[PDB]
RNA sequence: AUCGGCUCA
DNA sequence: ACGACTGAGCCGATG
């Protein structure tokens, strides 16, 4: 017996968040296998970058606020955390934030360096009402995995940290949403066949692309203690 | 016994003289040393003392005509 | 009244619908009851309790 | 070399420490109490294992047999100490030997709820559902043939 | 960023037929993930040799009976079902079984061909009572994969078949029995691990062993197209 | 620590 | 003619 091995059809991109991918050809019963258990990590798992700690002048601590500002600092906090960030060469970055005046502030306000490289280029991240101040802030990106809140880095260092420096639960996992369709395979050989469509939803940092790639990749590295 | 001490209550018959003849034994292997004959499987001596009823051993019979042992070996 | 407005929406008039479950990704066999609800983080969480 | 030293390796939280409560909780009971003990079983003791958080979990079919109920509620938590006081929670307080109850000929711990809905949902009879007319080669051929 | 790689720790023999195995560590929600797909293998897709098709002189349909047996027609196709074959080179073969007299009819009363190697030569098929009389009978043997019972071979084929080709249902996996339990693992930095314990029951055509790495293998074979 | 107040099992 | 639940929480106020 003789065992078929599916590959990729086409990439269907419909925005910058959202993407869905056709596979063919998948013997039978092997629809449910993969696409459940491709989901399970790529929900769970995945190295999208992400914010972790801001600096700012004139701010003590987060239960505060500044002047000539309509949001507070726990909602600019709230609004730094549901970034959209990409990251090329270092892990760890750390970026500058000046805008000043009437109006929104935007990401686009913030200095265009040359890794980085923003997906939301009209997102809401605090607002300002009175024209004689301004923010400005030294904001700090990472890449990791999953969920390493606040919380748990509260404890596991003892070298202290300095006054000014808040900190944002990370948001590692880029994916907000995925399922998986099973629909019938015509190739043009036989007729007994499936195909796994993909659905994702998405914020950009990692493309649809390397994502199923690099998850299947993770799944395998887990299997190499059986082969 | 860690799940269910069944086959080592009615050896020595109740429940109450499962702790009087197990305490004394849990006392015994605790203190001076005393030898593990029942290999002594990672455990405590807690347990240690009812697992010798689980095989066929440890009994007042056994803890009050040995304790005249110690009585004789020490002139 | 809601029966007339899930026909608005287009969700079954039974309110029970099928999901998927996770650990497996294999079939509910039975539509469930599903919804929107107002729950209450009311006081005394575990922190206070422990 | 002292107490004391040990007083802040245990503070630090030091890895160490946690290996040291495994084995210290193997073979080791405890005592689970339910106010208001009306009767007896209202204590029983129970071999806990490690879990992290700020919450006691426990078993659902003594449910019935505490006077008790997951919707608000708390157990304070003994610990026996002497070699007699953890074998004798083991010996008459476990939980081990309330199967039957006190009171009358009839166990008090029995499968409440849920725990049932899944053996009538499962044993239920019937005529028609997918296919029929089979036969199997023992017990085992059944769970081929449903999961 | 680095992923934790689960191993084997111990095979636990009780039997030629049944073996649980024990797996650490994994990461949280891991266990759901390769379980569920390792068993989705194990039982639709391991290529074991088994029973499909019989014929007998003096039998027209299965729901009839032969004189001189105690047991009846589908009895002994219920016995011929759960049979232990192998198989060294070709796919399908076509055996012989001839026996007569007094007391019970096993498996090494069929002639023992060079491809044909029997596994339990002690094994339960007919009983016979009358010593004026005996049993001759055309079996055939296939390897394939999974459960292909005799409904689906009488639906959606043309070709017709004779009288007194009989249809026992198809026990291709080996295996006739697994699931998957998921208990705690504890390492002393985090709490939510777990550990993998497959139990399973079988023929003993293939070992415990092989087994599981076979499945791992096949189920990676199928992620190569996407590394 | 006695009393008073108020919640949840 | 007498007799007045079993747990602990939080606040408050004067011998
Ligand atoms: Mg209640």
């Amino acid at each position: 017996t003789e065992f078929l091995k599916p590959r990729l059809v086409d990439i269907e991109q419909v925005s910058s968040t959202h993407a869905k991918v056709t596979l063919e050809p998948l013997e039978r019963g092997f629809g449910h296998t993969l696409g459940n258990a491709l989901r399970r990590i790529l929900l769970s798992s995945m190295p999208g970058c992400a914010v972790t700690e801001v600096e700012i002048d004139g701010v003590l601590h987060e239960y505060s606020t500044k002047e000539g500002v309509q949001e507070d600092i726990l909602e600019i906090l709230l609004n730094l955390k549901g970034l959209a960030v990409r990251v090329q060469g270092k892990d760890e970055v750390i970026l500058t934030l000046n805008k000043s005046g009437i109006g929104p502030v935007t990401a686009a306000d913030i200095t265009h360096d040359g890794d980085v490289e923003i997906v939301k280029p009209q997102h809401v991240i605090c607002h300002l009402t009175d024209e004689n101040a301004s923010i400005s802030m030294r904001i700090k990106v990472q890449r990791g995995r999953g969920y390493v809140p606040a919380s748990t880095r509260i404890h596991s260092e003892e070298d202290e940290r300095p006054i000014g420096r808040l900190l944002v639960d990370a948001c590692y996992s880029p994916v907000e949403r995925i399922a998986y369709n099973v629909e019938a395979a015509r190739v043009e050989q036989r007729t007994d066949l499936d195909k796994l469509v993909i659905e994702m939803e998405t914020n950009g940092t990692i493309d649809p692309e390397e994502a199923i790639r690099r998850a299947a990749t993770i799944l395998a590295e887990q299997l190499e203690a059986f082969v | 016994a860690r799940v269910t001490v069944q086959d080592a209550v009615e050896k020595i018959g109740n429940r109450f003289d499962l702790v009087l003849v197990a305490a004394r034994r849990a006392r015994q292997m605790q203190v001076g040393g005393k030898d593990p004959l029942v290999p002594e499987e990672n455990d405590k001596t807690t347990v240690i003392a009812l697992r010798e009823i689980e095989e066929g051993l440890i009994n007042n019979q056994i803890l009050d005509v040995r304790e005249r042992q110690e009585q004789q070996e020490q002139e | 009244e809601i029966k007339e407005l899930l026909k608005l929406g287009d969700l079954p008039t039974s309110g029970q619908i099928r999901l998927y479950d996770g650990r497996t990704g294999e079939q509910f066999e039975r539509p469930v009851t599903v919804g929107y609800m107002y729950m209450l983080k009311l006081n005394h969480l575990v922190d206070d309790k422990m | 070399t002292t107490i004391k030293a040990a007083k802040k390796m245990v503070e630090r939280e030091e890895a160490v420490v946690w290996d040291i409560l495994d084995e210290v909780i193997r073979e080791h009971p405890v005592l689970l109490n339910r106010a208001p003990t009306l009767h007896r079983l209202g204590i029983q003791a129970f071999e806990p294992v490690l879990i992290e958080g700020k919450a006691i979990q426990l078993h659902p079919l003594v449910c019935a047999a505490y006077n008790a109920d997951f919707d608000g509620d708390q157990m304070a938590v003994h610990v026996p100490l002497t070699l007699e006081a953890q074998l004798e929670a083991r010996a008459l307080m476990m939980s081990t030997n309330n199967i039957l109850s006190p009171a009358n000929g009839e166990p008090i711990i029995v499968p409440s709820q849920d725990v049932v809905l899944g053996l009538y949902y499962m044993t239920r009879d019937c005529v028609n559902a997918k296919g029929e007319g089979m036969v199997l080669t023992g017990p085992k051929e059944a769970e081929r043939l449903y999961r």
